[PDB]
């Protein structure tokens, strides 16, 4: 597999996003990853309606601003046949009205692939040869929140008990060893005030460091 | 999660 990847460089990946007082971070996570998969199928590269997920896909088992996950809204735009754009369902970081048209539908899925579970490994060659990859991890710690630079590493971090959902749009490492001091390249949807305009480096080999390789998967375009 |  390549050394470093970021897919920010290859087009495929939306400016960062807020999802303010709402937990919808499974959403936004959702939303960036069939981003990446519809550039890649199509060479246009169209914002998702996060709104679109939280307000239609509790039948799927999401619970709109009181969590979900991504996984479950994949199955809802397999299952509704379409998502609607950014621009046509905006998001107001409230459980609304579903208000899904089909009309203004600009991406499509048929389902998603898991990675293995805790394999940073097949982590790797799923963000490698696919694109970017929506991940679950722990991000329950002032760490994070005040995180600004450098490789994310808090030993409170859990591999097991997560409770965001972000995006891993790449990979990379520190210096001129491409063996040591890794990381994961990921999109968070707290602003681009938030981190290092928006993103985050987390320890990468450092045994599934605050999970992101526990619950990781992609849509099917 | 949320940013707090
Ligand atoms: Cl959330
Ligand atoms: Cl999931």
């Amino acid at each position: 597999l390549p050394k470093s990847v970021d897919w920010r460089k290859k087009g495929y990946v939306t400016p960062v996003k807020n999802q303010k007082q709402c937990g919808s971070a499974w959403a936004f996570s959702a939303t960036g990853a069939l981003e990446g998969q519809m550039f890649r199928k199509t060479g246009k590269l169209v914002s998702l309606s996060e709104q679109n997920l939280v307000d239609c896909s509790r039948p799927q088992g999401n619970q709109g601003c009181n969590g979900g996950f991504m996984a479950r809204a994949f199955q809802y735009v397999k299952e509704n046949g379409g998502l609607d754009s950014e621009e046509s369902y905006p998001y107001v970081a409230v459980d609304e009205i579903c208000k899904y048209r089909p009309e203004n539908s600009v991406a499509q899925d048929t389902g998603f692939t898991v990675v293995a579970p805790g394999k940073e490994k097949a982590l790797m060659k799923a963000v490698a040869t696919v694109g970017p990859i929506s991940v679950a991890m722990d991000a329950g710690h002032s760490s994070f929140q005040f995180y600004k630079s450098g490789i994310y590493f808090e030993p409170d971090c859990s591999s097991k008990n997560l409770d965001h959902g972000v995006l891993v749009v790449g990979y990379g490492f520190e210096g001129a060893n491409s063996q040591n001091s890794k990381y994961w390249l990921v999109k968070n949807s707290w602003g681009p005030e938030w981190g290092s305009n928006g993103y985050v480096k987390i320890a990468k080999d450092k045994n599934n460091h605050c999970g992101i390789a526990t619950a990781a998967s992609y849509p099917n375009v | 999660q949320l940013r707090q």
